[PDB]
């Protein structure tokens, strides 16, 4: 019909704990090593066909 | 009972290994549980469901090699932490520059020396744990340097300093923890608590060198013994609970003042106990009893 959409400089706004720096350096333990790791999935896990 | 400062080897095991069941590392512990063989319930293994049941199985019959390095390297950078050979907040470099290293190194003589310098560290934080408890270390060394320099066994007036020579001694071998024979300035001199409340010079000490030997008046504060300075004051009154018999206390205030020293502390333990029952029976009394410290005081004037 007849529109168009021009983009700028995108950016990111990452935001997190301000930990303290005896723990920042600490509690990464847990995910320091292979054993426990950070998985997730969709509740609708599923694969479709069209 | 308590324990010794958490061991070192384990408390980065604690963070990285397994917790519940490590198939592998505990096999025949899987391997009791899964033959209905445990004293708890046997059939655990029977009414749970079928597909975490096979999954004990097939990890169990066949033992698969878990990752064993980070919970070795981690041993050592968390036992830099309690041995203190790195600071807390060092954690995030210390741990993987020599995982960094070890990628490089991964291959040679050295990780197998690692694993026995494991055993190594992880003892080293066990031996200074016992040893910082007893400060001797920190102290001896530093006595030895006392006794060197200051001229031992020159009392030409008159010798009671002899029996005061094993006095010093005695004060690094009963209390060791905060007793530490600082060397900061050139005059030796001991602290006694952990917070330094009669950290006195030994080096104010020579002031005794003329005094080792001079004559008693009579039973009042001498006309000569003035010059005793409050600072080897405060050293003979904190010897005085490690030496009493000894030296001379008819003779000169080596041992007069030595013996009146004990006096001190015999109306401090006394008062102690007496001052522990008068703030303990305030419910009857209904005051602020200054007269517990009142009479303390009373007791050391009026005599």
């Amino acid at each position: 019909d007849g529109a168009s959409i021009k983009f700028d400089s995108i950016c990111l706004y990452a935001t997190f704990f301000p930990m303290a720096h005896n723990t920042a350096s600490t509690l990464e333990a847990m995910l320091r090593n292979d054993t426990n790791d950070q998985s997730f999935n969709d509740y609708l896990s599923a694969a479709n066909m069209l | 009972m308590m324990q010794d400062a958490t061991d070192p080897a384990v408390r980065a095991a604690l963070q990285s290994q397994p917790s519940g069941l490590n198939s592998t590392d505990d096999w025949r512990q899987v391997m009791d549980r899964i033959m209905s063989l445990t004293a708890r319930n046997p059939d655990a293994f029977r009414q749970q469901p079928q597909a975490n049941r096979l999954s004990a199985i097939l990890e169990a019959v066949v033992p698969a090699r878990a990752n064993p390095t980070h919970e070795k390297v981690l041993a050592i950078v968390n036992a830099l932490a309690e041995n203190r050979a790195i600071r807390p907040d060092e954690a995030g470099l210390v741990y993987d520059a020599l995982l960094q290293r070890v990628a490089r190194y991964n291959s040679g003589n050295v990780q197998t020396n690692l694993d026995r310098l494991v055993g190594d560290v992880r003892e080293a934080v066990a031996q200074r744990e016992r040893a910082q408890q007893q400060g001797n270390l920190g102290s001896m060394v530093a006595l030895n340097a006392f006794l060197s320099t200051q001229p031992a066994n020159v009392p030409r007036g008159q010798e009671d300093y002899t029996n005061f020579v094993s006095a010093l001694r005695l004060m690094v071998t009963e209390t060791p923890q905060s007793e530490v024979y600082q060397s900061g300035p050139d005059y030796f001199f001991q602290t006694s608590r952990q917070g330094l409340q009669t950290v006195n010079l030994s080096q104010a000490f020579k002031n005794l060198q003329g005094l080792w030997g001079v004559r008693a008046p009579t039973g009042d504060r001498a006309t000569v013994s003035s010059l005793l300075t409050p600072n080897s004051r405060l050293l003979l009154l904190l010897i005085a609970p490690f030496t009493d018999s000894g030296s001379v206390s008819r003779d000169t205030y080596l041992g007069h003042l030595l013996t009146l020293y004990r006096e001190a502390i015999g109306q401090a333990h006394v008062d102690e106990h007496t001052f522990q029952e008068i703030t303990s029976v305030s419910r009857a009394l209904g005051q602020e009893d200054t007269g517990s410290l009142e009479a303390t005081l009373n007791y050391l004037l009026t005599n």
